[PDB]
DNA sequence: CGTGTCAGTAGTGTCACGGATGC
DNA sequence: GCATCCGTGAGTCGAGG
RNA sequence: CUCGA
């Protein structure tokens, strides 16, 4: 950049990324896989098949892959991230609670270097956090060591509500509590009739 | 609300639907207020 | 010119490649979450770009002052905030869940005061479905109906009572 | 500052390593601030000088 | 409000299986 | 062209803490 | 956490 910097530009970060994005061509990345899918060796076609797969889905859809990188981050409502208090005194609050209140700590301190014109190395050291942080808010512990809370306890992110036997699907779709039941012991009973 | 509607649709969020779903962003961290009970303002619980 | 801006950047990141991987670790000790950590080093390290004393003398020993630096906003975060939140967590297992009790007993008052509202007259019962279940004023309801205020007053005075034979007939508890 | 969903990043198979044709390390290199990336260069100003 | 004699991780005994990731 | 490594999954219900 | 089929 000291020397040739009129010539080319660079970034680093997620901001790059959407620049990539941005400057790419959709049908010409599609229509080149396919040249090299017409004829080509299995060994390196097979590696653009499935290439196709993820860009011509952008091709045709409509919708821009620009999603994939988020200018802003949605909240869910507080009642399904409720904070209760307790009969001691104190309080608690669900885990995406910190999950967001560390996103929003993290997105002010870097609005404050903004602001300031802090050097690039505490600015670009603070990006790096924010993206760690919504990392953790969307699926903790997907990349590297997850985000521990008080005693070493992984925090479940949004994703996690959506996981496994204890995810909302198969905990509270698949099967559900009813009313008008109950149980008790069972107990042979001969007289009973088979009906 | 009746029981029949066919397709249920999903695809990327847009930046911008994000912000068409808010009904306003979350600017303090603060969640409410130890004494009163009361939610601060622009925080995770603002009413 | 150019290059004196860019030296002060160059010196920043100099104390960044010395001193805070280490100062991370002090935090990381003093707190036990290594997300807290981070947060404590950009802050510290943004007090050392703001505080040109701490990087002028070389030969006086800066990471010190970094620590201490630390060692004063954990303790700070330690106060009234962190005091009364930080304790649970609904994730965690040993909190109980809110419940939301039934609403058997208000579906049978709505079921006995429905059937009470249905022995009334067209006036009275726009009276009182006017006063309790749309909550306006005594004036806001004579606005409405075209009626005098104490027409009013006096209509919701007998619908009350007229609701009290109806539901004392039927052996409604007191 | 913009930021990328962790679930097309790092998420197998990574979704935008398979439209960049960009390597997952080298993805992970650039989305974390330990690479600089060039997004743009002026060829033909480069053969004028 | 300001801070300054070195100041240094937690936690560590699953596994089968497939396919993207990587030298 | 291939060994590596990552990510995925691993019965149901109930009781007291 | 500990137990019941």
């Amino acid at each position: 950049v000291d020397r040739y910097g009129e010539y080319f530009t660079g970034a680093m970060g997620a901001e790059s990324i959407q620049k990539l994005i941005e400057n790419f061509d959709i049908d010409a990345e599609a229509e080149s896989l396919r040249d090299v899918i017409r004829n080509g060796k299995g060994q390196k076609k097979l590696r653009a098949l499935k290439r196709l797969k993820v860009v011509a889905a952008f091709q045709q859809s409509g919708n821009s892959p620009m999603g994939m990188v988020l200018d802003a981050v949605p909240v869910i409502p507080p009642e399904l991230r409720p904070m209760v208090q307790l009969d001691g005194g104190r309080f608690a609050t669900s885990d995406l609670n910190d999950l967001y209140r560390r996103v929003i700590n993290r997105n002010n301190r870097l609005k404050r270097l903004i602001d300031l014109g802090a050097p690039e190395i505490i600015v670009n050291n603070e990006k790096r956090m924010l993206q760690e942080s919504v990392d953790a808010l969307f699926d903790n512990g997907r990349r590297g060591r997850p985000v521990t809370g008080p005693g070493n306890r992984p925090l479940k992110s949004l994703s996690d509500l959506l996981k496994g036997k204890q995810g909302r699907f198969r905990q509270n779709l698949l099967g559900k509590r009813v009313d008008y039941s109950g149980r008790s012991v069972i107990v042979v009973g001969p007289q009973l009739k088979l009906h | 609300d009746v029981n029949f509607f066919d397709e249920l649709r999903i695809g990327l969020a847009t930046a911008e639907d994000i912000r068409q779903w808010s009904y306003g962003e979350v600017k303090k961290p603060e969640t409410i207020n130890y004494r009163t009970l009361k939610p601060e303002k622009d925080g995770l619980f603002c009413e | 010119v150019s290059g004196a801006a860019a030296a002060e950047a160059a010196l920043m990141r100099a104390l960044y490649d010395e001193h805070a991987a280490v100062l991370w670790r002090y935090a990381l000790r003093l707190t036990g979450d290594a997300a807290q950590a981070e947060d404590v080093v950009q802050e510290t390290l943004l007090r050392a770009w703001q505080h040109p004393e701490v990087i002028g003398d070389t030969a006086r020993p800066a990471r010190a002052w970094l620590f201490t630096v630390a060692r004063n906003m954990i303790i700070d975060e330690r106060r009234s905030a962190r005091f009364r939140n930080v304790v649970g967590s609904t994730d965690q297992s040993g909190t109980p869940e809110q419940s939301t009790p039934d609403e058997v007993n208000a579906a049978l008052d709505r079921l006995l005061i429905a059937d009470a509202l249905a022995q009334l007259s067209a006036e009275h019962r726009a009276v009182i479905q006017r006063s309790y279940y749309r909550g306006w004023s005594t004036a806001q309801i004579a606005t409405d109906l075209g009626i005098a205020e104490g027409t009013v007053k006096s209509r919701l005075h007998y619908a009350v009572r007229a609701l009290r034979l109806t539901l004392q007939e039927l052996g409604v508890t007191r | 500052a913009p930021v990328t969903h962790i679930w097309y990043f790092k998420g197998v198979p990574s979704r935008l390593g398979y439209l960049l044709d960009l390597a997952p390390k080298d993805l992970e290199k650039i989305i974390y601030f330990a690479a600089y990336v060039i997004t743009s260069v002026d060829e033909e100003m480069r053969h004028n000088e």
